[PDB]
């Protein structure tokens, strides 16, 4: 379907013995990184309990050391019970709104409000309508399994008229609203017409009883309730964006009402995770906002990842570790990931080869593991799919050594590419724009 | 809206009360556009183009919303045996901010000018 | 309809949840450990006078600076001020980062928050009749008009609430509202005496079974008296009056209605409006029907304000109707954000710094850190051995107060997954090794990032 | 509430000789500056001179705002006195130039004279006809004095106003026929008892007397900016208050300048030139100054009063430093008034005035100590300690602020100089200009 | 009545031979520059050339702005004089090159004769007729209005188009009103109630007006002055029709837009037809860009295109700067603060600093213009400050000294009143010395640097 094979598709959870949080060496797709996975498992326990507000956790380490893999594993093993907002730091730099506004939204996306609801709804195919224009009338309506005649009040006849309901329409009535919806026409009426209007849709007739009643659980983020209240039909902005800088007295009133819904047991609050990937792209003005935002009773737990050494903080000109202000790091606990040993690389390459459904020969996996050690995990991972496509051109059933070797000579790793750049200094455009096109 | 002494009602109406008190609704216009034009039109020698000009540039449903119900609709709504709703419930064009100039740039001479423009 | 959750309704906990007040005697002297505070006794006594300044309502636009290193309790003191004042007093906290709107000039954003921090309390009487309509009944007039088919002298309405029934002998003109609102018998309405009209709330749910289908919601019968006359207290900020005047809400025309359907961008409101609001607000204060409630604007990371913000605050603070402004800063000697060649103390322009009452917050002694650890533990509900309290306090001294406090929740989890309800040294020693501090993480960057070609940090 | 300049209630000068009194109207000292400001008040009040830019210069405090606020208090209500913080000119809604143009034109008043007719009388009868299901309305009002009674036709706008106001028989009402405003004033007899929900009982009044109509001259003062906004639009005059004006086109302002001159010669309007006070003007940039150079040259320019704390300082948007932070071809157009630091006998007087304005009863010893603090720490700081000492004295239930309360205030609250020492003494635990800090003990 | 910096300038003060009189029309001196500005005036009145540039180059206070104002007075009120500073080009609504084009087109005038074809009368009867639209969903519509208009001379009944009835609905017309209907636009104006209904007994202040004289139907001839910019803007954001776009255009917030060269070339053809029809004449004028050093390299590059336009105005630039960095081109320095490239296009009129006797003569002109009487000792004392400090400074003293004199009851300013004005009101350089002398001190009483 739409879910093609991506780089993290093999990560199916955090891979820890849940009663004790001890990481199993290789499970649920995660290999190695046990110290970081145990720290991530303790963070999940804080998240799942929900009692702790606004801890910040930084996952730090070199490129290709599982910082994204571990955060994806937490998303997979936290499950859809809890909000998990994933934000690239580049997304905060909106034209529609302030940086701090964009962060206020991402924080509130990560707090759920959960409500449990009984809705009573009638859905059926219209058989006929009768009206006594002496106002009153009768609706006859069917499922596949049941049929009934209902007495209509005058306003129902007005609404049925304005919404142009006719026989063979599937309609629903929400009993709580008292509002109709034409869902479509039954497939049985497909023969009524030689030409159809653009807006018409055919449906199967409703099935079972007419007046269904259902227990439904609804989970809605605080950000959704902001956008709904921002303007008269604000629920449209949930999709188009287009919120503007929602005025704070709206958010304060929403926070107060949600606190009443909890106090009255009408709702429960479900605190979740904001994951800010590559957080070093935020600037000094962002971090100063996040300092205060973490210090709030409705703050999510925030997780973030960085691969920067000592590096310049954006929006200023001094350097700091991870690229982050020390004032901010004073609020953060840090999880460090590490490079992989050859036996961990061998496993990750096997997990990836299974997910990409590639049959590596044992010698191909051996060579590919050496490449991953010499040239990096992502490069060797990219050669798996490449070697499969080259083997298919041989009509070969398994990826052989020669298919990995040909993949290796055709596609340069970063180090070999940097060498090629250095040996081509005068033919490539330098940082001063000079180049020579001559032979 | 509902309290018997309208303190918070008046506090929320200061801007428009002040505006009318200054007489800026009634003071003569000190400027207007020096030129005025109708919209540009496509010229295409097809009947469909002429129909489309009427449908968009003189759009009936927008005009009907702005100017409201017709006289027979008011009769048919008022003499019926049961109430009936109207496509717009009222004319939806706003009231003009200027009480005398309204929606046009036409101006009319007055006795104040006539007395004073001869020394 | 909605299924109520019955089991539990306990609080979350955040960085300042233990702070309950300034912890001061009736003499205003600070108690060495009270209301969740440890130490800062001089800064708490100064903030105690600030609370009395705010609560006295004498003064406008005085400035306060909380000055001191990170972690020295400045936001704890601000949150304590807000709690000493209580929710009747406005408290508008922002960071200096929050001022850089994309919709309006940043001095408008600053002035909005400035007038959010000023409250107004208005007392009025509300006077309405309410109920489901039990009956509607004309009275013919004794002198009917010529040429007219009927002449009505009174229009009786029966109103029923949950607590009574009353026959309202109304003026005949209410026919207009009844027709336009389409009031039936069994509809819930109110009549307001300042207009004499009525409005329809809905149909009473006593009639929810009149039909198998009708297209309306049903509303409960009013559970008040049938005649509700009482005083009502309305609290609005002066910013609420700005927006209510600059963006009127109730407009019936197409342009108003398109307006309220589009993105409601804020606008650079004029000093002429704010001055005219101030002058009418002051009329009602002099009449005694309203009372002004000057609150606190708290600007966290005030060193994020630039010199244009500070030079505007000069003007703002001089206006007669202004909050108390509290600033917090930790930036030593630093460049002013908008003036790349001016360095000053606190990062505050020296011109502006002269306005402020300055309160310094000092570092913590080891025994104060240890006391805070125990207050924080009993607030997060963690139970510790005394050896674990000491080991945590050692990190508080050697590394940072914040770091040691943050280990308590990881250690609590690590304890219970060994079946122990009480956290002990073994758990602290694992939390501190799973969860690094800033400095130990920076040593790894220095050691492993010694080169970058592969397996090294990006630098 | 009490604010920083609430005691300033004038300029404190003899209106005949313009001689500054050493203390008067809340102002102390600064006599040369106060005399120069008194001469500028004459230029403003006479109005004949257009576009003179005056700069009040001096170190911080020394009363540059206090003198400018004294002038505002001396001009009174009719004259415009626009105050700008120079930081207000930077805008997203409009260019800096447009923001300056609006502030210049806010500072010129136009005093229109109107003649209006008001009715006033007892309502004897009111009749209204309403269409079913439609907007059509008509009506008649029968209204009375002790000497007249007449029946007036009503239009739809009157009928809306009459019902909004709940006009009933026996009410006393007045109607401005020009604006269409209706106001009730009371009742000739009790509110009739048969009907319920009839609302709150009014004032009593006897019936009005004489003729129903009378003519009344009414005077309105509006800015040239308010006229700009009204005339750039068919609709949206809410922009007068909301900002939201956009960049108004210059050919509109050309027309308004012509018509206002015509209104003046016609005797319809009196033009009333006021002042633009720009505060801390060194926040303007080189483009602003280049605009102001020539904005000053109009015969509709206000007098522009300016303040600067700056020494030789960098001009914004510019590589180079200049006196006052202002460029030289701008300063060529500007006369400068200089304010000076205070004598201890002046500080004692200012602090005494602040204490009186704040209603604080200082002991003479507390005033002496506050004066000494004022010399060492500054006038603003010593004025803050007055309010602080009052609170501390009240908490110990003292009748008066003693030296005890001033000393405790001085102990609790640091002055700027002592705060700078505190910052220097803790450079490692505060965050540096290069972001390093140590959190460990 | 109100007196500004240039109120004494009345013209260039030239002989019919085009030679400057040494003191005339408010000027003293600048004779070579006044003669060059005279030739510029005659270049403009000839209305034959497009897109010539002039630079007024010279130090601050040397009368460059006086000269540009004198050109505007020599040209008189028929010719467009469009004055701007370079700081005005930096719009937030539209690109900087748009406001250059708007100001170029404000500088080009047109005088045009217009026929208003019009109906007038007292409304005697008014009757709508209706369309029974079956399936539009908006319900009915009105198909025409029949309206009876009566004047003093005659009467008509008009069957109006729906869009003209919508104009009457917007104008709130009723029977017995007097109305005006411009058939050019289809606009309607309500003039008032007919005087036949003149009565005190209406609560609202109605305009009672007499029945229109003459025929109900008229044609009026009007001569209008417009610029090309007025035509551009009218056709960019239309508001003249009774169509829905024009209608809603009157309700939306006014907004400048980056008008295309397609619209401008189309309006050239419109104007060319008014000229060929003989109803219009072109009146090309001038754009004065004061402070032209505040432009930038993109503006100057755009003028290289704009001045090639075959109906560009004459452009007069003033600059006051020596060798200076071009804005937006921070590596490039040139004379006048103008790019060398664009400077080749200009004729440069240099202006020169005044002699002591010229300054003394300006002081007398300016004193007479502000209406203040000086002793000759006073005139000499002020003239000394003009020599030693600045002309602008010494002229700023006249108004203070007059007040200080009047405050002592003397009607004539003498040296004591200037001696007081000198001490109350400092110049830039005495103030810069106070700054520099005090700035050795730090602490509380220093100036902030
Ligand atoms: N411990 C692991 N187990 C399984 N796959 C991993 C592991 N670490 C990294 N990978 C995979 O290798 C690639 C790079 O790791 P990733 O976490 O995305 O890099 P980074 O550490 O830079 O965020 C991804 O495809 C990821 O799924
Ligand atoms: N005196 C104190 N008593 C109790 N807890 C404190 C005290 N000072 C600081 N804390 C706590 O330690 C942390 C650091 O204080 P904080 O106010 O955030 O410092 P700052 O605002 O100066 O950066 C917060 O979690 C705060 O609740
Ligand atoms: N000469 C004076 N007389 C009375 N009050 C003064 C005087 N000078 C300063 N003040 C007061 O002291 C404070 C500081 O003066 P201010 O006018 O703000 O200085 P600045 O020149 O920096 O604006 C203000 O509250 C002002 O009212
Ligand atoms: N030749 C002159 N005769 C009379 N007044 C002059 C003359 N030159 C300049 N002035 C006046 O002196 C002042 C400075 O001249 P101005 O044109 O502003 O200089 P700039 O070249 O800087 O524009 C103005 O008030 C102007 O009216």
């Amino acid at each position: 379907g739409l879910n093609l094979i991506a780089a993290h598709s093999h990560i199916r959870g955090l891979g820890v013995d849940a009663d004790t949080l001890e990481p199993r060496p290789s499970s649920q797709g995660l290999v190695g990184q046990e110290k970081a996975r145990k720290a991530a498992a303790v963070v999940l326990e804080m998240i799942k309990q929900g009692k702790i507000a606004g801890r910040a956790v930084l996952i730090a380490g070199p490129p290709s050391t599982g910082k994204t893999a571990i955060a994806m594993g937490m998303a997979q093993s936290l499950g859809q019970d809890v909000p998990f907002t994933t934000l690239a730091a580049s997304e905060i730099f909106s034209l529609e709104m302030s940086k701090t506004e964009a962060l206020t939204q991402a924080f509130r996306k990560s707090i759920g409000v959960r409500i449990k609801e009984e809705s009573e709804i009638m859905e059926g195919e219209v058989v006929e309508i009768q009206i006594d224009r002496s106002k009153q009338g009768k609706l006859t309506i069917k499922t596949t399994d049941m049929e009934a005649i209902y007495d209509m009040g005058s306003k129902m006849i007005d609404a049925m008229t304005k919404e142009r309901v006719m026989a063979g329409d599937i309609i629903s009535i929400d009993k709580s609203s008292g509002k109709i919806t034409k869902l479509g026409r039954s497939y049985a009426r497909s023969r009524d017409y030689d030409a159809m209007g653009v807006d018409t849709k055919f449906l199967q007739c409703p099935e079972g009883e007419l007046q269904k009643r259902k227990e439904v659980v609804h989970t809605v983020s605080l950000h959704e309730i902001d956008v709904i209240n921002s303007r008269t039909q604000g629920f449209l902005a949930l999709f188009s964006g287009d919120t503007g800088e929602i005025r704070s007295e709206i958010r304060d009133q929403i926070n107060t009402k949600v606190a009443e819904w909890k106090e009255e047991g009408k709702a429960e609050i479900v605190p979740g995770v904001l994951f800010i990937d590559e957080v070093h792209m935020l600037d000094i003005e962002c971090f100063s906002y996040i300092n205060r935002a973490l210090e709030s009773d409705l703050a999510p737990i925030v997780i973030m990842a960085s691969n920067r050494g000592v590096s310049r903080i954006r929006g200023t000109d001094y350097k700091s570790p991870h690229g982050l202000p020390l004032d901010f790091l004073d609020r953060v606990v840090i999880i460090n990931t590490h490079p992989y040993t050859p036996d961990e690389l061998r496993q990750i390459l096997s997990i990836r080869a299974q997910e990409e459904e590639v049959d590596l020969t044992p010698d191909a996996l051996a060579l590919l593991t050496k490449i991953g050690q010499e040239a990096g995990l992502r490069y060797a991972s990219n050669l798996i799919t490449t070697s499969q496509l080259i083997a298919a051109k041989r009509r070969a059933k398994q990826v052989g050594v020669e298919d990995v070797q040909r993949s290796f000579k055709l596609f340069y790793d970063p180090a070999r590419s940097v060498r090629f750049v250095q040996e081509s200094e005068k033919r490539l455009i330098g940082n001063d724009g000079v180049v020579d096109f001559s032979y | 809206e509902i309290t018997t002494e309208g303190v918070l009602r008046d506090l929320m109406n200061i801007a428009r009360v002040k505006y009318r008190e200054l007489g800026l609704c009634r003071l003569e216009k000190a400027a207007r556009p020096r030129a005025s034009a109708p919209p540009i039109e496509v010229v295409c020698d097809s009947r469909s183009a002429v129909i489309e000009r009427e449908n968009i540039m003189f759009h009936p449903a927008m005009r009907k919303a702005l100017f409201g119900p017709t006289p027979s609709e008011i009769k048919e709504a008022s003499f019926g045996p049961r109430p009936v709703t109207l496509y717009p419930p009222r004319a939806l064009l706003p009231a003009p901010d200027h009480d005398k100039q309204r929606f046009t740039n036409i101006t009319v001479p007055s006795m104040a000018r006539f007395v004073t423009d001869s020394g | 309809i909605s299924e109520v959750r019955g089991n539990t309704r306990d609080h979350r906990t955040a960085a300042h949840t233990h702070i309950k007040g300034l912890g001061l005697n009736s003499s205003g002297i600070a108690e060495k450990q009270a209301a969740g505070f440890v130490g800062q006794c001089a800064a708490r006594e100064a903030c105690g006078v600030v609370v009395d300044l705010i609560k006295a309502h004498k003064m406008a636009g005085r400035g306060v600076l909380l000055a001191g290193g990170p972690g020295t309790g400045k936001t704890a003191l601000a949150l304590a001020i807000s709690q000493e004042l209580g929710t009747k007093i406005p408290f508008c906290p922002i960071t200096g980062s929050e001022i850089y709107s994309t919709e309006v000039k940043k001095t408008e954003v600053l002035m909005e928050n400035f007038r959010r921090a000023i409250g107004l309390r208005v007392r009025e009487t509300k006077d309405v009749y309410e109920g489901e309509v039990t009956e509607m009944t004309p009275e013919e007039a004794e002198n009917p008009l010529g040429g007219y088919g009927k002449t009505i002298s009174t229009l009786l309405i029966g109103l029923k609430s949950a607590r009574g029934q009353k026959k309202l002998r109304l003026d005949p003109s209410i026919y207009e509202a009844i027709q336009k609102e389409r009031v039936q018998v069994g509809d819930v309405i109110y009549i307001e005496t300042n207009t004499g009209a009525c409005k329809r709330v809905g149909r009473s749910d006593a009639y929810a079974t009149e039909f198998d289908l009708e297209a309306e919601e049903y509303v409960p019968i009013p559970k008040g008296e049938v005649h509700k006359k009482k005083e009502i207290v309305q609290d609005v900020t002066l910013h609420d009056l700005d927006v209510a005047n600059a963006r009127p809400q109730g407009g019936q025309d197409i342009i108003s209605m398109m307006g309220q359907l589009m993105k409601p961008k804020m606008t650079e409101i004029t000093d002429k409006l704010r001055m005219e609001i101030n002058k009418v607000v002051q009329k009602y204060i002099n009449q005694g029907v309203a009372e002004l409630i000057p609150g606190v604007l708290f600007i966290d990371e005030a060193h994020m304000l630039d010199i244009e913000c500070f030079t505007y605050l000069n003007k703002a603070l001089e206006s007669p109707i202004a909050p108390i402004v509290v600033l917090a800063s930790n930036r030593g000697i630093a460049t002013i954000r908008g003036a790349d060649d001016l360095k000053a103390a606190h990062g505050i322009p020296p011109d502006f710094l002269q306005r402020l009452l300055i309160i310094p917050t000092h570092p913590y002694e080891p025994d104060e850190i240890r006391r805070i650890v125990r207050i924080r533990a009993q607030t997060e509900g963690v139970q510790l051995t005394d050896a674990a309290v000491d080991r945590v306090a050692e990190h508080g001294v050697r590394i940072s107060l914040r770091y040691c406090l943050q280990l308590l929740a990881p250690a609590s989890i690590l304890a219970r997954v060994n079946g122990r309800t009480q956290v002990d040294v073994q758990d602290i020693a694992e939390a501190e090794e799973l969860f690094l501090d800033a400095r130990r993480s920076a040593n790894i960057l220095t050691s492993t990032g010694e080169s970058g070609g592969l397996h090294g940090f990006i630098s």
